[PDB]
RNA sequence: UGCUUGGACUACAUAUGGUUGAGGGUUGUA
RNA sequence: AACUCUAAGCGGUGGAUCACUCGGCUCAUGGGUCGAUGAAGAACGCAGCAAACUGUGCGUCAUCGUGUGAACUGCAGGACACAUGAACAUCGACAUUUUGAACGCAUAUCGCAGUCCAUGCUG
RNA sequence: UUAUAUACAACCUCAACUCAUAUGGGACUACCCCCUGAAUUUAAGCAUAUUAAUUAGGGGAGGAAAAGAAACUAACAAGGAUUUUCUUAGUAGCGGCGAGCGAAAAGAAAACAGUUCAGCACUAAGUCACUUUGUCUAUAUGGCAAAUGUGAGAUGCAGUG
RNA sequence: UAAACUCCAUCUAAAACUAAAUAUAACCAUGAGACCGAUAGUAAACAAGUACCGUGAGGGAAAGUUGAAAAGAACUCUGAA
RNA sequence: GGUACAAUGGUAUGCGUAGAAGUGUUUGGCGUAAGCCUGCAUGGAGCUGCCAUUGGUACAGAUCUUGGUGGAUAGUAGCAAAUAAUCGAAUGAGAGCCUUGGAGGACUGAAGUGGAGAAGGGUUUCGUGUGAACAGUGGUUGAUCACGAGUUAGUCGGUCCUAAGUUCAAGGCGAAAGCGAAAAUUUUCAAGUAAAACAUAAUUUUGAACGAAAGGGAAUACGGUUCCAAUUCCGUAACCUG
């Protein structure tokens, strides 16, 4: 916008998030806290990992129903999520994949670095507030 | 400020392919030489063959920028700011104004200190301004392009010119707004002052 | 020929080993495009020039 | 008999492969590659055809130097360190 | 002078091409003379090259020739500019005392066209043909 | 990575080290006059630089 | 000593030294 | 309900038209870096299942150290190897086969040496 | 020494080495320097001319290169290295005086930076490279000193200029 | 404007170094556009300098699009399929 | 002067998943005309009117270019050289083939259609499996397609030697490349020593290398063995080199 090593190109913004590393991706995998999660953290999206308990916003599951994730397909740029399901033609349930941004993260799993984002994304919203 | 564009220099040229002549019952024109690859002997080098060269290529040292009188754009400036008076033309440009005070708008200079886009619309609020910018909104389309794939999708049409002589805050504060450009007395742009 | 060096056995070994189908899983992969082997040559329509 | 019957007389190579280049271009009587002019210290090319340049130019195989070089200088060359560890 | 290498098939061409035995090199015998000792060295500049004989078959010269990788070319910054990059091979370049001289440099008028540098330098500029923005 | 490091810890104090244990940085680059003489100078350079130094100034009324 | 196996080296042209030297090429104490 | 003519409807054959675009092209900006310390290029090898491309060199679709911090996925198999770090980038460590300016002599040859150091079999 | 019969020396011209140390070839192609050099074309034919001091061929470098601090202009009230742009100027000139071709000084800009040798009544070789030994602190074709060890150097090295 | 006289001006050739403004279809990294939109734009949007042809120098293609998600049509009948 | 196409700048408080562009059409029209608006049907995400300024701006032709298609023609085009097959059986979804085995009539007629090699080819060989395509008819078979396998040497060859010749070596030459030289260049340019004495001492320069799977050139034969290899494995008996 006023950076000049910053593209507004269609083209170098397409190609350069589909062939988006998937390391990249974990950032491009982003989902918002829930209200409450927003609440004692300040922090407004994360990156979606495993263990982590989510709920359906938009798309035909339009939940109220939190199940956990199973894969964070980042090659498709797609999460699968326990109950989030369908059938084939010979009864096998197959996971539907949700992009994360249609998806609300209700339950963080933490660990020693998983607890450090937070301890970084909220230090910086109060930094970032008080301009 | 256009740019130069142009074909490759050496497109349609980069075959190595002779006429057979007559009598071989095909026209006459350059065919591709060898065998066995589907592009012998097809057609090379011209603007009617699959491959050719354009008629007559486009070069990038076509005219584009131009030389105008300084005295000609001093007249036309100047019929630009005769007509931002006169609210027979500002009401057929669009531009919503039956709730504008008087014509010209001059304001205090108080408003070259605006520092935040919250208090930028209250005065455009206040001013009764605010009614440009909103069918500045409702002007917000999508190219019917092809420029839709050359980066000009697109937002709106035009809205108010803030002249200012000085710049305490109200550029930065009247920059996310849409429609609205704020610009400095002694430059004055044309093409912002007549837009189209 | 029957008697050949050994610069062209491993030539000719090499392009013997790359006469192979493409395997059906690679057809199983997410956007695949490849549907079959392109450059698969037959000993009696296209000779190798060797 | 130029032409069906005199073809069958083809079986002795003209060109077998060659040292440098791989390709099967290398005359055995004049031991002299038609490509690149292989036992002659400096390769073949010309300007009256730019395709065949291109064909074989720096970077049309793997360049296992030439981008480990281009690594290399953004960071200034810089030898026998390594990245202390934090953060 | 330059007898012209055409195969005495003599040169085809316009009858003003034809000459074969009266040519002339446009560098001299000393130009050509250390341009044959920087190929056949190539680990040393040549310097400077000078007459010391002749007879009607032979010209001969000395050329002053440095060591340029020597451990007191390098160190003793007289002589030092040599031992850099612009001067690998200044013989067959122009740039020594006697291929600079078949090249035309000089100033003024009589020097004039090659007055960019080359003498190519003065045709590509006094050919260029500017096509300007504002024009 | 152990042996090689051991033997950099031999060649230190040694003029003349194997040319791997040296530094390839370019072609270029480890031949072109090493920096304390390109820039060394003559004493008649350095007799010209220490009695008449830039000075620094400032002009108008 | 003995056959195998592994490694170092053995191209050319050049510069400066080193080392061995050639020459009734100029000379010298005898 | 021969065949023919014409029209539309349905089916075919074909792949235009329109709408897409990790691709071209053109203009400009910043920067200056190959190689006898073996370059560019070539060849052949290398994956649990792989032919190509991409990557690589017997340490062979990788690689020390860093960064980030949970994947990779077509299918298995393991991840107890975050929680002392997956996958990715990054790359400063180590390494880089036969070649190639190509350097023991050759090479339509995996041909023939020498000198030397070691080991592995007599004594 | 040399009836080419004992040595001895020293130079000078040249050798040899798998000697110590080093240096060089090859690649790329857009720009750059040095060379070699056409014909299509146009002239309504065509040979000079033109195309062109260009395509192609050959060689050599750098991030730029080349050029460059006057054997330069002018004829002034004088200017002052190089290179690039504007103008001079399609001008002066050159040309089967046909086709065609064709610069420069001054002026206006951009940028600005100046110098070094050889050769004299320099008036104690006042210099340099190795190698070894002390000894600094890059993984140093470095730093200093010692032996001034061996050589370059009076067929001329440094300083001044 | 060639020559001879007598001047005048003007430089100091036959040795050497030198940054900057300048150039840049290549390389490393970028940003743009009144450009092209798959018979176009690079020859090449794709495993493209590929497949393939030529003894060789060299010549050199065609080929983008299911759907939002494979949910990629279980099962039955008929058939050698 | 007017109309089609694509854009850029303005503009229409334009239109659009409640269906945009496109296409289809006996929906109804308007325009002298280029063309335009409209309904319905398909379609699934973009597009149009106006003012200006534009441009790679309008096709029936070019033995135009690329692609696709029609007749001719399901064919009086054709699949006729190399004598020739027939019976019965089994398999099979289906048999004139190549599928097999049996019987039988024939041909090649050994200057072969037999058995082996050299070029060249490169896995085609072989076993099992086989579905489309290919085998210009068929196909249960295949030199096709899938899978698995297969090539063993002191004695056969290469490798060693030279031929005709070739590549290089600094006399040379050339702006160089390089001679579409053949260098024959070249101070001791090459040898020699159970190695020496009043030079250690006797001697030689065409350097060098490549170039023959038919020339030259050490040494092996038998019997057996496999789905596939054999002067190579196995057994047996020899031989050459060091």
């Amino acid at each position: 916008k006023q950076n000049p090593f910053v593209s507004s190109s269609r083209r170098k913004n397409r190609k350069r998030h589909f062939q988006a590393p998937s390391h990249i991706r974990r950032r491009l995998m982003s989902a918002p806290l829930s209200k409450e999660l927003r609440q004692k953290y300040n922090v407004r999206s994360m990156p979606i990992r495993r263990d982590d308990e989510v709920q359906v916003i938009r798309g035909h599951f339009k939940g109220n129903q939190v199940g956990k994730v199973v894969q964070a397909y980042r090659k498709k740029f797609v999460v699968y999520v326990e109950k989030i399901q369908r059938e084939n033609a010979n009864g096998t349930n197959v996971y539907v994949g949700i992009h994360p941004s249609k998806v609300l993260i209700v339950k963080l799993k933490l660990d020693k670095d998983r607890k450090a984002i937070l301890e970084r994304r909220g230090k910086g919203r109060l930094a970032a507030l008080g301009k | 400020n256009r740019q130069a564009y142009a074909v490759s220099e050496l497109a349609g040229h980069q075959t190595s392919a002779e006429s057979w002549g007559t009598g071989r019952a095909v026209a006459r024109i350059p065919r591709v030489r060898g065998g066995g690859t589907h592009r012998s002997g097809q057609g090379a080098f011209g603007n009617m063959c699959r491959g050719g060269r354009m008629f007559a290529p486009t070069k990038t040292f076509r005219r584009w920028h131009r030389k105008v009188n300084v005295n000609q754009r001093r007249y036309a400036l100047v019929s630009a700011i005769a007509a931002s008076g006169v609210p027979a033309l500002v009401q057929s440009k669009g531009h919503v104004i039956d709730g504008v005070s008087e014509f010209p708008l001059v304001v205090s200079d108080e408003v070259q200190k605006v520092q935040k886009t919250k208090q930028a619309v209250i005065f455009l609020r206040r001013l009764k301004i605010w009614a440009d910018i909103q069918k500045v909104y409702k002007s917000q389309r999508f190219r019917a392009g092809r420029g839709t794939m050359r980066d000009r999708r697109r937002i709106a049409r035009r809205g108010p010119l803030v002249v200012y002589d000085k710049d305490e805050g109200l550029r930065k504060a009247f920059r996310n707004i849409p429609g609205i450009e704020t610009i400095n007395v002694d430059k004055l742009n044309l093409l912002k002052l007549a837009p189209g | 020929a029957a008697h050949k060096s050994f610069r062209i056995k491993q030539k000719l070994a090499k392009k013997l080993k790359q006469n192979r189908s493409v395997p059906q899983w690679v057809r199983l992969r997410t956007g695949n495009t490849i549907r079959y082997n392109a450059k698969r040559r037959h000993w009696r329509r296209t000779k190798l020039k060797l | 008999t130029k032409g069906t019957s005199s073809f069958g007389k083809r079986h002795n190579k003209t060109h077998t492969l060659c040292r440098r280049c791989g390709r099967s271009s290398y005359h055995i009587q004049k031991s002299t590659c038609a490509q690149c002019g292989y036992p002659a210290a400096k390769l073949r090319s010309y300007n009256w055809s730019v395709k065949a340049k291109r064909r074989k130019t720096t970077g049309t195989g793997r360049m296992q130097h030439l981008k480990v070089v281009r690594r290399r200088f953004r960071n200034g060359f810089r030898e026998g360190t390594q990245a202390k560890p934090k953060k | 002078g330059r007898k012209r290498p055409v195969p005495k098939g003599c040169t085809y061409g316009k009858p003003k091409s034809h000459g074969v035995n009266q040519l002339k090199p446009y560098r001299g015998l000393q130009s050509i003379a250390e341009e044959r000792v920087g190929r056949r060295l190539g680990g040393l500049r040549v310097l400077n090259s000078y007459w010391i004989a002749q007879d009607a078959s032979y010209k001969y010269f000395e050329v002053i020739l440095i060591d340029t990788h020597h451990s007191a070319i390098r160190r003793d910054p007289k002589i030092n500019w040599i031992c850099k990059h612009v001067h690998k091979h200044r013989e067959l370049r122009g740039l020594t005392s006697a291929g600079k001289s078949s090249r035309g440099i000089g100033k003024g008028y009589r020097y004039s066209q090659t007055i960019g540098g080359s003498r190519r330098a003065a045709w590509k500029r006094k050919n260029r043909e500017h096509m300007h923005r504002k024009r | 990575q152990k042996q090689k490091e051991n033997l950099r810890k031999v060649f230190k104090n040694k003029k003349y080290k194997p040319l791997d244990l040296r530094k390839k940085k370019t072609r270029a680059i480890r031949k072109a006059l090493s920096p304390r003489d390109a820039n060394r100078k003559t004493l008649k350079e350095i007799r010209k630089r220490s009695v008449f130094p830039q000075r620094k100034f400032a002009v108008k009324a």
